[PDB]
């Protein structure tokens, strides 16, 4: 099911800009036209109506963004064997900061170059990889440099697959449609035997070398990897159950690997970490557990199973038919699949980023403050994207895709006939929320402004104890022993176990304590995710039609208004809901990163002294001082911006001009969100006659941004600088202390 | 002394701005061995900050009360190099710039479809074009002597 | 299957009763009697505004004109000294 | 190639190579001559 | 094969459907006998009842929650608070029938039933239905406020 | 004195109340 | 109910009659034009003004203009 060479490798289409659109290609006659360029670039469904044609395109592209991230991924590996001291910090992790970065010095900003540690000048990094480096066992910087030149060479063989798949051989439509085949394929190969063989070079690389470190080895002198393969002498000294070799395994004596394949819990003292024989333990379970799961579906053997049969069978009273016909809409929209995939994956980065910061899964990585907040505020702004845009994806697969005359579904039918009750409960929802959450906040601000501490919702005057919150907590506090038999130690130390981790004199984890603030900051955030989903929702479910507008669907997916009319009708697409939603997804994610800041800096990090007293960064005062919008100004906003704006004249000023340029940014974008275009196409007209008088009048005649561009404009620009002045202010607050 | 201000050469808080930084980088240099590359960076910048305040002192610059060079623009002639000069080749090159870019859309305002070539630029014609701005001044100033620069 | 009629509007636009009751009263007669004889004089709406206004105004300028300290602070009073402000001043 | 040739005349290329010489030459006189407030000759 | 939602009344141009929380024989009885539905009574005696309802009911939140809580005048004022809400919203009810219906006019109730049975129009959309179910209903409040505060701080029952 | 303990209410609670008693009957009036 | 006018300069393509959601446009014999056409406004009660007609004139400014006025239940397009 390929195609012989169905397209020629030409360079004609290069010099012909827009050749993809009919409308595009004819010329510039204004500057709209430049404009219209860009958006419509990736557009497949626009350029053609073949769905085979679509698919070939699709397929063509992740190979160069596989490309473009073996090329970022070799980028990494080669910086940090070149203009690194990983090698210096390897020997000393707690008292030496990481770089990987050196600037030229040609107008003075060799400042920049700061002092980190191990006689080395350069900028302090906060993405974790030398933490990955230490726990896959490298030691030098020869595996660094061999490790960049494979990830170059699989960037010219991802470019080159490119190239062929789509000028030599373009697989058919009807390949493109064996879903069975390749859930099973991504299922048993991609997953199962990734893990598996993750589990065995961790079971043969990782451990033995990093049992050497942990045991204060010279790096220099731990053997190569390569030697515990070669010489099982060695590893039967480190581990005696590897002198039986692969005996236990099949005798079903499994036994004996209990020395390198625990079931500890917890986390490493000497590192801070989880142990790495859990890890492997893990990676081979789930191995074995996605390698059964590949053998379900049906293929040319017959045993298996049909999605459709499975999904056939599926109806209720309530539902009428059920399921039936959704396995035709997700065989030949290409939108639904975008949607579905965009809303798991940013579920999972969400899932993620909370994981990671309770559980440190690498060495010498709790004790590192701002590696774990860069990574907690990144992966959640990545997650709140995707979810966007999965909305974002189904509003158009609902405008475009949907034929009930051959695609006919029972459930999505009873869906749209409802939608009224759904909206209005939504509604509902959301007000009340944002009353009884938000509502509290002032309450307690008139309180103290008036003086009464005594009637504001507080641990001393009126308690709102999190109690649900606080039996889960006890429960996973003594799950070891009553419930999980096999567990020496709780999965996590925030549970309230009461035992507490000190790496190099800092704090690494230990409970923490739920009270008044959290039940306020957890109700925050339900009203603000109820809220973003309520305008998102609506914004999916009224993409057809409307009371206001019957023939909503003929107008598109992306048109600005339909007049003045009906007392106007200002932004009623489904495109200006999600540039409406993008707002508030980042009040959300915003709040989210406030809070997680505040908490870990007040009740989780901090030194520990010879005679075991915690000292925390900011003192234990967010139980406190979080209760009212005075506090959060004054205890977080201008206690903890000192650093920023003090910066100058040091290695850290980068921080200080970020911040300013950020605030100038999002103040720019407030100019195309208040304004519109045609006071600035009639300001255009005095202009062009002046260049008229000249003879320097162009031949593209200038033409202002229509409205579309100019909100799309305003937003990116308003997300841009608030999230560059967030991430100047928590680098330079945290770097410093 | 313009405004009440003194000469940087003259002046105790210039010396005592140059001291202070001299003495921070100073600071740093310590904890490298001499050998070490750090310690050639730190020498090349504490010898550049040292020839950079020579210079300033050199060239009869006014000094405030802060220590700071000010800049005088009425047209003095002893600080005609701050303001005029500086400001004359700005001009040069603007005027430069500005005629390059209306001679090239005069010369295809003639064409079939002119606004495919100011997409899409005919090399050879800018390049041909771009020579003539270094004399714009005589040909603008006969151009408007002669009633053709401004359209009627 | 014929939902449009003419001669018959209330159904045509679904002008219907859906919880209205037409069952009798429940209430014993002499409780009612009680009720209608002794609420009667409320069931004048132009007398019972301005009686609401009136009774509103009077009872609540009454009460707060006649306070005690006990229950408003402010009816209390200073009970501290004075201190002085910046640059000396009063 | 024509047709090449006629890519390298495109806007954002030309652009692009216009203003990496400029910026290269900016930065090399710069590099000659740093802390210039004054114009001396 | 069987479904449980239905259009309203057969009708599916209406928009309404009919669902389990709203046509339940459960539901649809205990709807029914509320004083609001009780379309052939006094409005009167309907308007007694919800007052004497809604008056007990108020005394509590503002006895427990008010400034004066931790005192010894929380009753009093907390049954004082409740009194004037209760005076607010008689002259609020007074108002909107005061605004809402004009004298001499027939009601504007509906009178067809469910099954297309026809009815009496209910008498509580006139003018005059309206002041006695106002007049009702302060009376009611002032009433249940007052048997409320009897109960609780004039009787030493072991409360709570 | 004791005259702001009456006026301050009287201005706050019951010409506000009046007000937009009348104001709502006076906007809600047809004929 | 707002005002629509046509002016004399129309050329009577048809065009605002078939891009009116509603029925107030129509088309009526003229003398004036190649076309002997012109558009007429006779139920501009039914008008809400979006005004979709003024996006299909081709003429250099508009034949149809469309005026908005007083509201009532019709122009707003409310079906409450
Ligand atoms: C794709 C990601 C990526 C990014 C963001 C960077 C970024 C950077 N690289 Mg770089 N690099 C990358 C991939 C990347 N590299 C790869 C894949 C290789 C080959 C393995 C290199 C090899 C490389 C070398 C050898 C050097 C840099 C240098 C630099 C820095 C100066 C860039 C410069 O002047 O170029 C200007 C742009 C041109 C086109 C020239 C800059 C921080 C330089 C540096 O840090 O020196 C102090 C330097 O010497 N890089
Ligand atoms: C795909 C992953 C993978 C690969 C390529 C290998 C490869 C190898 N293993 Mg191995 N191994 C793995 C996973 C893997 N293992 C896992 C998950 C476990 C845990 C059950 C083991 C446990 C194991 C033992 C106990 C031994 C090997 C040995 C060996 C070597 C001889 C066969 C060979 C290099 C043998 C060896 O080191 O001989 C030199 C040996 O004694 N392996
Ligand atoms: C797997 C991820 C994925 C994929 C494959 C797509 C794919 C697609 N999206 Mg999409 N989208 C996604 C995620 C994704 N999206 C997410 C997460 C969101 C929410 C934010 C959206 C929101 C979204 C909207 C709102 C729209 C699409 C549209 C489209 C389609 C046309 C794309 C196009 O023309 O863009 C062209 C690409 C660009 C113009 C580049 C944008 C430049 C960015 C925004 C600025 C970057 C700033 C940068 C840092 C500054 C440097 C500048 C430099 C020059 C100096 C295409 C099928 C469009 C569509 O289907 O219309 C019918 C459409 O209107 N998407
Ligand atoms: C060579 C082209 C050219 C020339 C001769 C002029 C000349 C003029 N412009 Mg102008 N302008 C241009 C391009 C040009 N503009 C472009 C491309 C833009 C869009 C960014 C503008 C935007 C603009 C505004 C908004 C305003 C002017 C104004 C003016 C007048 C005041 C003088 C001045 O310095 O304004 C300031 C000039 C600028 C800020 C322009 C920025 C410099 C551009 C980027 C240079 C680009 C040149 C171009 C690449 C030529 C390529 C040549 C190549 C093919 C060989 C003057 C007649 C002002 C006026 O009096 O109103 C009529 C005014 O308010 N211009
Ligand atoms: C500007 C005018 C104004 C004035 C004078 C007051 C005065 C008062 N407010 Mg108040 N308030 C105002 C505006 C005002 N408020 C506004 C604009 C808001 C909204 C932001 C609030 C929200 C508010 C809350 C949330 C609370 C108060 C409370 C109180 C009382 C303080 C506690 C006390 O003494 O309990 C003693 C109270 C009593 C002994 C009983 C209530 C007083 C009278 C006797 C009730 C009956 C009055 C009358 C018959 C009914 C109204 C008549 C009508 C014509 C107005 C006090 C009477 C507190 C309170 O206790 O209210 C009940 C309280 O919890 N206020
Ligand atoms: C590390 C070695 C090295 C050295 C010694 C130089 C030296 C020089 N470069 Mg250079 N350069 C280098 C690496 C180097 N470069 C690299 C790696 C790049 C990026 C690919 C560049 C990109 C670059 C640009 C873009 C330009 C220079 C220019 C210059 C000259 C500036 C003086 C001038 O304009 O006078 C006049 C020139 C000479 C006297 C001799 C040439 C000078 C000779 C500039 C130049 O030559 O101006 C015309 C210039 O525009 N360089
Ligand atoms: C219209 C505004 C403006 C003006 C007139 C100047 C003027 C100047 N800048 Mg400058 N600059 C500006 C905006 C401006 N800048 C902005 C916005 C930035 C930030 C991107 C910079 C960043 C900058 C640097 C980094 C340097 C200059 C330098 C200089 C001096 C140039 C010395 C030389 O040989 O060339 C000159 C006085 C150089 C210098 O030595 O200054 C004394 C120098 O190293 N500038
Ligand atoms: C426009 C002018 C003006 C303004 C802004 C105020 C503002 C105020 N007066 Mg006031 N007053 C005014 C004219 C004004 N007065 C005049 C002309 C008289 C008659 C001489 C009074 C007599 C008066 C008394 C007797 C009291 C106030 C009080 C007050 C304060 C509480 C509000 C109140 O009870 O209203 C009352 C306002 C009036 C009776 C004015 C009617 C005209 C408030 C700051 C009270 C106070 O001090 O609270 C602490 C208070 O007890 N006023
Ligand atoms: C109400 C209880 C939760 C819902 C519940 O009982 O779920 C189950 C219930 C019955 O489902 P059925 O058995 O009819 O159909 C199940 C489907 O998987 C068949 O494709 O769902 C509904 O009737 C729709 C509920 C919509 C949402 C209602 C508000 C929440
Ligand atoms: C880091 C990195 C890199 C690299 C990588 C690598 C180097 C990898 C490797 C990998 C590998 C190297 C893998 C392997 C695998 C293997 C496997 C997967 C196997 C399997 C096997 C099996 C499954 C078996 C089974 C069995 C049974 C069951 C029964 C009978 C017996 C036997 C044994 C046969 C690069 C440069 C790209 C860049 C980026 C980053
Ligand atoms: S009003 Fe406009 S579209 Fe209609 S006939 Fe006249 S010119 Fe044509
Ligand atoms: S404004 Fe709209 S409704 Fe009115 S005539 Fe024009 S198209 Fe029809």
């Amino acid at each position: 099911l390929v195609d012989r060479d169905p397209i020629k490798t030409s360079f004609e289409e290069w010099a012909k800009p827009g050749h993809f659109s009919r409308t595009i290609a004819k010329g510039p006659d204004t500057t709209t036209w430049i404009w219209n360029l860009h958006a419509d670039a990736h557009d497949f469904d626009s350029h053609t109506s073949d769905l085979e044609e679509i698919s070939r395109k699709v397929f063509s592209a992740h190979f160069g963004q596989l490309s473009i991230i073996f090329l970022w991924l070799s980028g990494m590996y080669f910086h940090g064997a070149r203009f690194s001291n990983y090698e210096a910090w390897l020997s000393d992790p707690t008292h030496i900061g990481p770089s990987a970065q050196v600037v030229w010095p040609i107008v003075g900003q060799e400042i920049l170059n700061g002092d980190v540690g191990g006689g080395f000048r350069g900028i302090q990094i906060t993405s974790g990889f030398f933490q990955i480096w230490r726990a896959s066992g490298i030691t030098s910087e020869l595996q660094l440099y061999c490790t960049a030149i494979g990830a170059l060479v699989f960037a010219a063989l991802m470019l080159f697959a490119g190239w062929f798949h789509y000028h030599k051989a373009a697989p058919k439509l009807a390949w493109f449609q064996d879903v069975e085949s390749m859930l099973n394929h991504h299922l048993a190969g991609l997953l199962g035997l990734g893990s598996l063989s993750w589990a065995g070079h961790q079971v043969h690389v990782s451990l033995p070398i990093n049992q050497f470190l942990n045991a204060g080895v010279d790096p220099k002198e731990i053997p190569l990897p390569h030697e515990f393969i070669l010489n099982r002498d060695l590893l039967a000294q480190l581990y005696p159950s590897f002198a039986e070799g692969a005996t236990p395994f099949f005798t079903l004596n499994w036994s004996k690997y209990s020395e390198f394949l625990t079931f500890r819990g917890g986390l490493d003292p000497v590192t801070g970490g989880l142990w790495l024989t859990d890890i492997a333990h893990h990676h081979l379970a789930i191995a074995i557990l996605f390698l059964i799961a590949g053998h379900m579906y049906r293929t040319n053997w017959g045993i298996g199973h049909g999605i459709k049969d499975i999904l056939e069978a599926h109806k209720g009273p309530f539902t009428g038919q059920g399921h039936k016909g959704l396995y035709e809409i997700l065989t030949t929209s290409w939108h639904a699949q975008l949607s579905l995939n965009l809303a798991m994956l940013g579920s999972l980065t969400i899932i993620v980023a909370h994981h990671m910061y309770s559980m440190p899964p690498y060495p010498y990585l709790a004790t590192d403050y701002a590696t774990q907040l860069s990574l907690f505020t990144h992966h959640m702004w990545i997650g709140g994207f995707l979810i966007v845009g999965a909305a974002a994806h189904a509003a158009i697969f609902m405008v475009r895709d949907y034929d009930p005359t051959n695609r006919y579904n029972d459930l999505l039918d009873r869906v749209l006939r409802h939608r009224d009750a759904i909206i209005s409960h939504l509604n509902w929802v959301c007000i009340f929320l944002g009353f009884h959450s938000f509502g509290l906040y002032i309450h307690n601000d008139t309180m103290s402004a008036l003086g009464r501490p005594q009637d504001m919702f507080s641990d001393t005057a009126i308690q709102l104890q999190p109690v649900f919150a606080q039996w889960i907590q006890n429960t996973h506090a003594l799950a070891p022993g009553v419930t999980a038999p096999g567990e020496t130690a709780s999965t996590s130390l925030t549970w309230g176990g009461g035992e507490l981790v000190a790496v190099g004199g800092k704090v690494a984890l230990l409970p923490i304590p739920l009270g008044t603030a959290d039940f306020l900051v957890h109700h925050i955030h339900a009203f603000t995710i109820h809220v973003t989903v309520l305008i998102l929702l609506k914004g999916v479910l009224f993409a057809r039609s409307s009371r206001l507008i019957p023939d909503k669907a003929n107008l598109g997916f992306r048109f600005p208004c339909d007049g003045p009319g009906r007392g106007g009708t200002c932004q009623v697409s489904a495109w200006d809901h999600v540039f409406l939603g993008l707002f508030w997804m980042y009040n959300a994610i915003s709040v989210v990163i406030f809070h997680f800041s505040w908490k870990m800096q007040s009740d989780v990090w901090g030194s520990i002294s010879d005679q075991g007293v915690v000292t925390h960064i900011t003192g234990g005062n967010f139980a406190q001082s979080s209760i009212t919008i005075n506090g959060w100004l004054r205890d977080f906003l201008w206690a903890q911006a000192s650093q920023v704006i003090q910066s100058y004249g040091s290695s850290l000023s980068a921080y200080g001009l970020f911040f300013l340029g950020a605030h100038f940014v999002w103040a720019f974008s407030l100019m195309f969100l208040f304004s519109g275009r045609g006071y600035w196409q009639e300001l255009i007209e005095s202009i062009v006659w002046a260049h008229n008088k000249l003879k320097v009048a162009p031949a593209t005649q200038p033409r202002a941004l229509s409205i579309i561009q100019g909100r799309a404009v305003g937003v990116t620009h308003y997300l841009l600088g608030g999230i560059a002045t967030t991430w100047a202010f928590f680098l330079a607050r945290i770097i410093a202390v | 002394d313009i405004s009440g201000l003194t000469p940087c050469k003259d002046s105790k808080q210039f010396a005592k701005r140059e001291k202070q930084q001299i003495k921070k980088l100073e600071s740093s240099l310590k904890l490298y061995a001499p050998e070490s590359a750090p310690a050639l960076a730190l020498n090349a910048q504490i010898e550049k900050t040292k020839r950079r305040f020579d210079n300033y002192g050199k060239y009869g610059l006014l000094c405030g009360s802060d220590g700071l060079p000010h800049l005088i623009v009425n047209g003095d002639q002893r600080h005609w190099g701050e303001f005029i000069t500086p400001g004359i080749l700005f001009l040069y090159i603007a005027g430069w710039i500005g005629w390059v870019g209306r001679s090239y859309l005069i010369a295809i305002s003639g064409e079939k479809k002119p606004a495919m070539k100011e997409i899409i630029i005919d090399v050879p014609l800018a390049s041909r074009i771009i020579f003539r701005g270094f004399i714009w001044p005589v040909a603008a100033y006969r151009e408007f002597l002669n009633g053709d620069l401004i359209a009627k | 299957s014929v939902y449009f009629d003419l001669e018959d509007l209330g159904n045509t636009t679904g002008q219907w009763d859906v919880y209205g009751s037409d069952a009798p009263s429940p209430y014993n007669p002499l409780q009612s009697k009680f009720f209608e004889t002794f609420a009667a004089p409320f069931t004048k709406r132009g007398l019972l505004l301005k009686f609401l206004i009136l009774g509103g105004g009077s009872l609540l300028t009454y009460v707060s004109a006649n306070s005690t300290g006990d229950v408003l602070p402010i009816k209390r009073g200073p009970q501290e000294p004075p201190k002085l402000g910046p640059r000396g001043k009063l | 190639m024509r047709d090449l040739k006629t890519y390298l005349s495109v806007a954002p290329v030309l652009s692009t190579l216009w203003f990496g010489s400029l910026a290269g030459l900016l930065i090399e006189i710069n590099r000659l001559f740093p802390d210039a407030l004054t114009f001396p000759f | 094969t069987f479904q449980v939602v239905q259009p309203i009344n057969g009708d599916p141009f209406i928009g309404s459907l009919e669902t389990p929380v709203t046509s339940s024989p459960l539901i649809a009885w205990y709807l029914s006998n509320l004083p609001g539905y009780r379309t052939a009574v006094n409005p009167l005696l309907r308007g007694v009842e919800v007052g004497l309802a809604h008056g007990f009911f108020l005394v509590g939140p503002f006895v427990k929650a008010g400034p004066l809580r931790n005192t010894a005048y929380a009753g009093s004022a907390g049954s004082l608070a409740a009194a004037g809400l209760v005076v607010i919203l008689s002259m609020c009810l007074t108002i909107y029938g005061i605004s809402s219906f004009k004298e001499g006019e027939p009601s504007i109730a509906p009178s067809l039933t469910l099954t297309g049975r026809k009815k009496q129009p209910d008498q509580l959309q006139t003018a005059d239905g309206w002041a006695k179910f106002t007049g009702g209903f302060f009376f009611g409040g002032i009433s249940g406020v007052t048997w409320a505060y009897f109960l609780l701080y004039v009787l030493d029952l072991p409360y709570f | 004195n004791n005259l702001p303990s009456i006026f301050v209410p009287l201005v706050g609670l019951v010409f506000p109340a009046i007000a937009m008693a009348s104001l709502f009957l006076h906007i809600q009036k047809n004929k | 109910s707002h005002s629509v006018k046509i002016y004399d300069t129309c050329i009577g393509c048809t065009q605002c009659v078939r891009a009116c959601p509603t029925d107030v446009l129509e088309m009526i014999p003229w003398d004036g034009c190649k076309a002997k056409q012109i558009a007429s406004a006779p139920r501009t009660e039914d008008c809400v003004g979006c005004k979709r007609c003024e996006s299909a004139c081709p003429t250099d400014f508009l034949s149809v203009r469309v005026y908005l006025w007083h509201e009532t239940t019709r122009s707003m397009g409310l079906a409450y």
